[PDB]
């Protein structure tokens, strides 16, 4: 797919301060927490100590029927990029070289208050770059109504329940779960956050040009007298 | 590679184990040969909807509706071209004032406009019937064949183009979305151009009638998504055209600081 | 220290004994799974409002409105700057008098003031929706978090600045008093500048309509209290500007000798 290679260019966000964010979008940077499960927001967002990106997009249940304000539930889909090694010495974020990805974590949350339905889906790919076919290194974790508890591995009796790897499921013509998973959700999910990451940087990069132009404009006010 | 040149969804007709199975089955039914029999239970007869012959047949019906609906548009262009050709060829012996031309020329346009809009609805019915033939096939094995992918794209392509002229923009949204989920159709800019207009059309309707902001953002978001996506697929990224669209979307959407 | 960095009120995921209690209750609801259940008595279901997930959704609902409402103010300023820029760039090929320029200048100031009052009302609608979402959270523990006090103050500040542009001074007094009681917001001088003006407006209306002097004394006193407080927080005590305000207040108030 070569998509995750293009995600390597998104390391410029570490040394660039984030001011322009789209509606219902949350982004910050920090250091990996214990066990490398998630990211912990650093107190300073410009230091080289940070090695991770956190990006969250949240929505509301009932926005498809105009009842978003009715408080029918909450949902959010967020993805993170894990980087290895320290940042470059210079603090300029314009010139940053592509860097490898430790792992790509996909988090899906969807809770319905009235139906008392809650779906939490976690997808982690510990081998983003290095091998085009790394199915066995893709961890899937499905939780439904707080069952099973976090960290419970898949059992042969309950297939698909709990944390497991992508290679467990079949790719038969009868139930091509794996092939559909790549075509239906995974390919579109990566591209959606790929464009969004570029969307955030270009917006904040543009504001750098304007403030240079704003100073030029106020200086021309002296030419009239 | 031409999928339509095949002329069939799949050519349906080896193993001695299978051949021996065929011989014993045909003789069981030959003893029960009752050509006038009609089963009281439809469940066993419904299994024929999964056969290759059934799918090889519904493909022809949709194709016939598609091919006939093509001729409606094709013949309409020939008529209009011949119509305006004859208007300038016949002598106008009673024409000596300037405003005579303006009214006569304007009369031709209303004649031509009636011809085109009549052709569209005449062609649209063939396209709509073609859709119902494709959606009733229940063989997922034969739904991924190249022939099915080509025709379902061509039927949807002509269906959306014809529906656009009748100002039925909101009805093209479900068909357009199903069109961009087949093969490399998502890489074509025209498919994303209509989505920009269609979602803009729905955006105005909620805006005009003063609906909830929730549906406004949904149509506004999908508008900007396929407006920028169509820009990428025509001029390329980081093009001067692409840069201007971002500024337009910049004021259009909502940002947080 | 960005309180709204994570975009949530309180983070959500320990004791093995507590982990055991959550196990048995979760298994109890497994037997009684009924998505179609609707309680006749809502008292039990209304206790869900105290849950952390309830406050997370309410906070992000109010946060969503704030981003949209603030965008209205920012987009309006962007267009006003753009509109003024375009006006000076277009060529006036039919203007050769000084009074013509003044009338043309008065046209733009009418258009700009027309758009601002339209923009403020659109923004004020969004900020009102954000306020209501914050007021339907009934957990005092979650009402003291840094995330909560950040958004409640930011919403009020953007709400009052939008309200004052629409000449609705008397509505700002109840909101201003609630703003100066959150964290160290009482230390800000701008929050006391609007209080000085709002109580001055009520001072005039009571005097103009020949109302009771009791409401006049109360509103006059509140004006002097916050007028002096605003100068103290900006120009500092025992400063020449502070000395000037003491002269006005002593002149304006009643002193018994």
């Amino acid at each position: 797919s070569e998509v995750n290679k293009r995600l390597r260019l998104h390391t410029v966000l570490f040394k660039m301060k984030v001011r322009t964010l789209p509606h219902k979008t949350v982004l910050y940077k920090g250091k990996p927490s214990a066990d490398g499960e998630r990211c912990e927001a650093a107190d300073k967002q410009e230091a080289q100590d940070n090695t991770c990106l956190h990006l969250e997009v949240f929505d509301f249940v009932g926005s498809e029927d105009g009842k978003s304000s009715k408080n029918l539930g909450a949902k959010f889909k967020k993805m993170e990029l894990f980087f290895e090694g320290s940042n470059n010495a210079d603090p300029d974020p314009r010139k940053e070289q592509p860097r490898n990805l430790t792992k790509i974590r996909t988090y899906i949350y969807q809770n319905n208050f009235l139906l008392e339905d809650k779906v939490i889906s976690v997808i982690a790919d510990v081998a983003p770059n290095g091998e085009p076919a790394h199915n066995d290194k893709i961890e899937l974790f499905y939780q439904h109504d707080d069952y099973p508890v976090w960290g419970t591995p898949e059992t042969p009796s309950e297939k698909g329940v709990g944390k497991y790897i992508l290679s467990n499921v079949e790719n038969t013509k009868s139930n091509p779960i794996r092939n559909n998973f790549k075509k239906q959700f995974y390919f579109k999910n990566l591209d959606y956050f790929d464009k969004l990451f570029t969307k955030i940087f270009d917006y904040n990069d543009r504001d750098s040009n304007k403030h240079y132009k704003k100073n030029v404009e106020a200086l021309k006010g002296s030419l009239k007298y | 590679v031409d999928e339509l040149l095949k002329g069939e969804l799949v050519p349906e007709n080896l193993t001695e184990d299978q051949k021996k199975k065929k011989k014993e089955i045909m003789e069981q039914e030959s003893l029960w040969k009752n050509p006038d029999f009609k089963g009281y239970n439809k469940t066993f007869q419904e299994l024929h909807q999964l056969s290759k012959t059934f799918a090889n047949n519904q493909f022809r019906l949709a194709l016939s509706n598609y091919q006939s609906g093509v001729n409606t548009i094709m013949k309409n262009r020939d008529w209009v071209e011949q119509y305006r050709k004859e208007e300038a060829e016949k002598k106008r012996l009673d024409e000596k004032w300037y405003w005579q031309k303006v009214d006569r020329k304007a009369r031709e346009e209303r004649v031509v406009y009636r011809e085109k809009m009549k052709a569209k609805q005449d062609a649209l019915n063939y396209f709509s019937k073609a859709i119902n033939h494709l959606d009733e096939i229940k063989n997922p094995d034969l739904r991924e064949r190249p022939e099915f992918k080509r025709l379902l794209s061509d039927v949807y392509r002509s269906w959306i183009m014809a529906e656009y002229d009748l100002q039925n923009l909101p009805q093209t949204i479900p068909i357009l979305e199903l069109y961009i989920e087949i093969d490399d159709n998502e890489k074509e800019y025209p498919a994303h151009k209509y989505l920009a207009s269609a979602y803009s059309f729905e955006e105005n309707m909620i805006k005009k009638t003063k609906g909830p902001d929730d549906m406004l953002f949904k149509y506004r978001y999908k508008k900007n998504v396929h407006l920028l996506r169509a820009t990428e697929l025509k001029y390329g990224k980081d093009s001067p055209e692409y840069k201007h669209i971002v500024n337009v979307i910049n004021r259009d959407e909502v940002i947080s600081v």
